[PDB]
């Protein structure tokens, strides 16, 4: 196991990926915090951390260039508030095989403004009640969840339910 | 049999092929480094794509993980890419 250090950041491939973003590899390392990442100097736009021991999405520097964060195979249960003061062009978020637990684990994400596309396939968030439904209302500006299309019809019904009575009961109950 | 690249077929063909690309890569992270993606308009590839890891282990647990699994509404058909020369033959 390594800690993320300067030392690892400059060591790290750094590299044009297949859809043509600069890509930082920190991949398979066990790192348990983020930090350090200012060392970057901004200059990716897609910073891969998969296959760590991350057990919490915190401590981001300013990045505005960063676009695509991947989290694969971590041990995520808690996100921080406020990440989109640091990383407010973030567009993608994959999260697939973590460890966030409820649907309210979620709250942190509401913030982003650009973020189109989320995975948290394999985490036990992916598969509670109103799921799908309650990621369409809200995160209205979300395209993709798992790899599937929020599509328009998907928008209107989600609207429509939660603004029922026993869609807003719902609501309370997940808070 | 086995080696780095996996041929998908039974893909979306109304979804863009940039946008396919980058949710290829997302989707196909989780198991490898990888070092290209072939998903082209054409009618050779149509409903088609390559993903190439940079390990064997990676493709074969790929491979056998998203068998199926329901990518923009249809279930992904996965297999082994037939050898480098059909993967070259597939995009002229």
């Amino acid at each position: 196991m390594v800690k993320l250090t300067p030392e690892l950041i400059n060591q790290s491939m750094q590299y044009i990926n297949p859809v043509r973003e600069r890509e930082l590899d920190l991949r398979g390392y066990k790192i348990p915090q983020i930090e350090n990442l200012g060392a970057t100097l901004d200059q990716f736009d897609t910073i891969d951390l998969s296959d760590n021991d991350l057990r919490k999405l915190d401590n981001l520097p300013h990045l505005p260039r960063l676009k695509t964060l991947l989290l694969n195979n971590n041990r995520i249960l808690r996100i921080s508030e406020g990440l989109e003061e640091a990383v407010p062009n973030l567009g993608s978020i994959i999260l697939t095989g973590n460890n966030l637990q409820e649907l309210s684990d979620l709250e942190p994400l509401v913030g982003f403004t650009k973020l189109e596309t989320i995975s948290l396939l394999i985490n036990p968030v992916s598969t509670k009640p109103n799921y799908r439904e309650y990621m369409a209302y809200k995160f209205p500006q979300l395209r993709l969840l798992d790899f599937r299309k929020i599509k328009q019809k998907d928008r209107q019904a989600a609207q429509e339910f939660f603004r029922t009575k026993q869609g807003k009961d719902v609501l309370k109950e997940i808070s | 049999l086995p080696n780095q690249t996996i041929y998908i077929n039974n893909l979306n063909e109304k979804i863009k092929k940039e946008e396919l690309k980058k949710s290829l890569y997302a989707i196909f992270s989780q198991f490898g480094q990888i070092l290209d993606i072939v998903a082209l308009k054409t009618l050779k590839m149509r409903g088609q794509a390559f993903v190439i890891f940079k390990e064997i282990g990676s493709a074969s647990n790929a491979l056998r993980t998203m068998q199926g699994f329901p990518f923009y509404d249809k279930p992904m058909q996965i297999a082994y890419s037939k050898s480098d020369s059909d993967i070259v033959a597939k995009i002229k």
